[PDB]
């Protein structure tokens, strides 16, 4: 009927389980599935040395390193460095087998298990694209993607140009739609709609055409935010329907190319570019091969019509077998779970914090931008009682713990187990972290008065020591920007919102001369700790602050107060004046001369970087990528030899390591 | 570098190491 030509199936095919399973296991062309499989395998092969961390395993999983790691399950621990290299080797072999369709089921498992082990090993490495890679591997494990353009077809029949169940394409297309649509629904957030998430992205030269017609402020709203939201919302619908598939392909390809050249998101854009032709006809690669403008189809895969495969249900009775029922059930359950998981944060409230859920599985890319002003990790020794302070992120290899109560709890537990080594036993560790999400007032995300080490965190309970994001102060942001615009090139402002009963102890460095605090809303008592002087501020009152001395801003209002710090960094200002004097002296022609020389060298380097021709920057990029891949391979070989043939002498290990890190050119 | 003194730990107005616009999606080059 009309829906049959529009949806690719009939309503009668959803009448019962038999009809639905016959539909989902309908014989489809394996060509598009195979091409996506090859592209995904190739992109994962390239992604393993770059994003996964094969080129930085020795810097990450170094043995003997005292490091706070953030696994999803605290019982999940990394293997020794050599065994981590073996795990990455297995992942690489699995990705290569997926790319070539060689031992496809085994290769899919060999990529899937190490990939998800690494993914769950660190919650701070989670991205929406990394989660997408894991999802695509999980699906492609159960798909017959080796039925075309694969070595599995060259090695054994019944898989060479053989039909695949329709549910393979159904699940892949459903996953891609889900990514697009749930991305759009997450971008329905007020910060994205109002233009707050990425208002500095339109400054990129790639947005120059729109700047011809739209202003910079209008380009960021209409094109980056409204355009991006509209693209995400309508991408799946455009790609699905045939009449709009061409325009949807063009729009989606433009979106992904721009995202590839705008963000360092690894292979995300290329993965979605490869996934876009999944919505096309399954025989599109077969059509391209059949065209053969250069008559190169001998090297290209088979162009003949696919052979019948037992994976599909052929209408004739031919009732579906168990594998077809499992395929249909997998399609339904997997798509339901993929629609539900981005919205399952009502269940796992221990990961909610400000932005609900762990980052990585909600398709909320680039919606929430965080700017952290300060992080104070206070500790109190349980035996001595002496108060001490830690370097923020001292033992962490990432900084995501600053935004998550789960990762903060893990960090505090790791600190409580490590700090006895550094003479601090039974540490009561408090975290005072100031975060501003989407250009809001900087405010504490966690309670600074609570000992996280002993604080209660549960995976399914809302965290009591997470400070609520002051959304009622969101309208202030516009005014904030005005203030930021009113300042000079030598003046800086920090906008701080503090909760009642909480105080901000701030040491203004001696460099920051001419610093002042202006109360924007509420009331704050500023205490000159050094002078022990209390001054209550009214809304709009400006108080000068002493440099090189402590001061404590207590929020005495019943409601959260808002103030700003206007500081100049007058040491740098005097340095600039002296540098201008030196510049005038040079034009007429100790430490200040050294600073002038350093500034001149920096300017010369900046000029030289732009002076590099586009072929030179590209060749530098190729050399950097070649070095990364070579180092990955060589350290992998070192660790594999250490595992099979044993670790050689320390001198020989040093020689091999210094050979691995040697630049190719 | 594990520990900080009272002054340096309470330096809120200290300039951050870099312009903070973290998106949690862009891969941090050399995060290790
Ligand atoms: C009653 C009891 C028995 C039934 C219970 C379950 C009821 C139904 C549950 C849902 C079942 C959905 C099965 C969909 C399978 C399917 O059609 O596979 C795919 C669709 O699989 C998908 O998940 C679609 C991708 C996302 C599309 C989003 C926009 C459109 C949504 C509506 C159509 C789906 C179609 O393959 P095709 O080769 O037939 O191409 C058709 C499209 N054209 C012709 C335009 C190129
Ligand atoms: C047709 C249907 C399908 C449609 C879609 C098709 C496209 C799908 C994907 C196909 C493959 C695309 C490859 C993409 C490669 C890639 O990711 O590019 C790069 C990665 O490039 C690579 O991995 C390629 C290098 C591989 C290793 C080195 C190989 C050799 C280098 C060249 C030789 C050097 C020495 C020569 C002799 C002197 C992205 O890198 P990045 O994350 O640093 O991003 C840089 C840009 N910024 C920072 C702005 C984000
Ligand atoms: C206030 O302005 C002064 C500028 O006079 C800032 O101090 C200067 O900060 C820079 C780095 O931001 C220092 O440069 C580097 O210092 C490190 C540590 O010694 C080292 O890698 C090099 O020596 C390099 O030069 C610089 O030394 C330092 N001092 C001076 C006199 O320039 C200060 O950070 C500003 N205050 C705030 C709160 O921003
Ligand atoms: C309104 C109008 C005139 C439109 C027509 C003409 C316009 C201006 C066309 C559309 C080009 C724009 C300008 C497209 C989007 C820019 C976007 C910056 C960001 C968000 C975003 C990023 C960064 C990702 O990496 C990503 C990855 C995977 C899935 C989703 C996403 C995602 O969503
Ligand atoms: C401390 O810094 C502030 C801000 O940089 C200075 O305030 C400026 O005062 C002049 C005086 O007319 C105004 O024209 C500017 O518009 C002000 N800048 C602002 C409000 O951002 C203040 O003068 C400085 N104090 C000293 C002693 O130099
Ligand atoms: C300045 O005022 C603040 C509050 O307006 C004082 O902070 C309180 O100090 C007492 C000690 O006498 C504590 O018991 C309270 O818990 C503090 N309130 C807080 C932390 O919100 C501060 O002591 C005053 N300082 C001076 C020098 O007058
Ligand atoms: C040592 C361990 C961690 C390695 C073994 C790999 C196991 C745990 C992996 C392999 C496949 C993975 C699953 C693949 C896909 C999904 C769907 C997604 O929406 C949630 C995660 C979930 C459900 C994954 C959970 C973890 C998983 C089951």
């Amino acid at each position: 009927s009309r829906i049959g030509k529009l949806l690719g199936f009939e309503w009668t095919d959803l009448s019962s389980w038999r009809r639905l399973v016959t539909l989902l296991n309908r014989p489809t062309d394996p060509a598009s599935l195979a091409v996506f499989r090859f592209l995904f395998g190739f992109l994962m092969v390239l992604d393993i040395p770059q994003e996964r961390g094969l080129s930085s395993l020795d810097r990450k999983y170094l043995d003997g390193l005292d490091v706070c790691r953030f696994p999803l399950l605290d019982a999940l621990r990394p293997l020794p460095l050599d065994w981590m290299y073996l795990v990455y080797t297995i992942m690489f072999l699995g990705a290569l087998g997926m790319m070539l369709g060689l031992c496809y089921r085994i290769s899919c498992v060999l990529f899937l298990l190490p990939y998800w082990y690494v993914f769950l090993l660190d919650k701070t490495s989670w991205n929406n694209h990394s989660y997408l890679y894991g999802l695509l591997a999980f699906q492609l494990t159960f798909m017959d993607a080796n039925h075309y353009w694969s070595v599995d077809g060259l090695l054994n029949a019944h898989r060479r140009n053989a039909h695949v169940p329709l549910w393979n394409y159904a699940v892949l297309r459903g996953q891609i739609f889900i990514v697009y649509f749930i991305a759009g629904v997450k971008k329905l957030d007020a910060d994205w709609v109002e233009g707050y998430s990425m208002e500095y992205l339109s400054r990129h030269w790639l947005f120059s055409p729109f700047k011809l017609l739209l202003s910079e402020e209008l380009t960021s709203l209409l094109v980056v935010h409204w355009g991006g939201l509209l693209l995400d919302l309508s991408a799946g619908f455009l790609l699905f329907f045939d009449v709009s598939r061409s325009i949807g392909l063009f729009f989606v390809s433009y979106f992904h190319c721009m995202n590839s050249q705008l963000f360092s998101i690894g292979m995300f854009s290329y993965v979605m570019l490869a996934s876009s032709p999944l919505f096309c006809s399954p025989e599109w690669p077969r059509k391209l091969v059949s065209y053969c403008p250069r008559r190169l189809q001998q090297l290209l895969p088979l162009k003949a019509a696919p052979q019948p495969s037992v994976s599909c249900v052929y209408k004739r009775g031919q009732k579906p077998g168990l594998r077809h029922q499992l395929g249909a059930a997998f399609t339904l359950l997997y798509l339901l779970e993929q629609l539900f998981l981005p919205y399952s944060h009502f269940l796992t409230q221990g990961y909610n914090n400000w932005t609900n859920g762990l980052y990585g599985y909600s398709w909320d890319m680039m919606v929430h931008s965080r700017s952290h002003q300060h992080v104070k990790i206070t500790y109190r020794d349980g035996r001595t009682g002496e108060l001490g302070y830690l370097n923020p992120g001292v033992f962490t290899q990432s900084r995501r713990w600053k935004d998550h109560a789960d990762m903060l709890k893990q960090y505090a537990t790791c600190l409580s187990r490590l700090l006895p080594k550094y003479n601090v036993t039974e540490p009561q560790i408090y975290f005072d972290i100031w975060v501003s999400i989407n250009d809001r007032f900087q405010q504490r995300i966690f309670d600074p008065r609570v000992d996280i080490v002993q604080a209660a965190w549960s995976p399914f309970q809302r965290t009591s020591w997470v400070q609520p994001l002051l959304m009622d102060l969101s309208p202030w942001r516009a005014k904030l920007q005005e203030i930021k615009s009113s300042l000079d090139n030598h003046t800086e402002v920090v906008f701080i919102a503090d909760f009642p009963g909480l105080h901000l102890e701030n040491f203004v460095s001696e460099d920051l001369g001419n610093t002042s605090i202006q109360l924007l809303q509420g009331e704050v008592t500023v205490e000159l700790v050094a002078e022990q002087k209390n001054q209550t501020l009214r809304e709009g009152e400006k108080m000068q602050l002493p440099a090189g001395e402590y001061h404590k801003v207590y929020t005495t209002s019943p409601s959260p107060s808002c103030y700003m710090y206007v500081y100049v960094n007058t040491t740098e200002l005097a340095l600039e004046q002296d540098l201008a004097y030196l510049q005038e002296l040079k034009e007429k022609v100790t430490p200040l001369v050294q600073t002038f020389l350093r500034r001149q060298q920096r300017l010369q380097e900046i000029e030289r970087r732009r002076n590099t021709p586009f072929h030179e920057r590209f060749f530098r990029f190729l050399l950097r990528k070649l070095y990364v891949f070579r180092r990955s391979f060589l350290m992998t070989c070192i660790s594999l030899r250490n595992l099979i043939l044993g670790r050689p002498s320390l001198e020989q290990l040093a020689q091999e390591v210094t050979y691995a890190n040697l630049r190719p050119f | 570098t594990v520990f900080l003194d009272h002054e340096n730990a309470n330096k809120i107005l200290n300039r951050p190491k870099r312009y903070n616009s973290g998106k949690l999606e862009e891969f941090v080059q050399g995060n290790l």
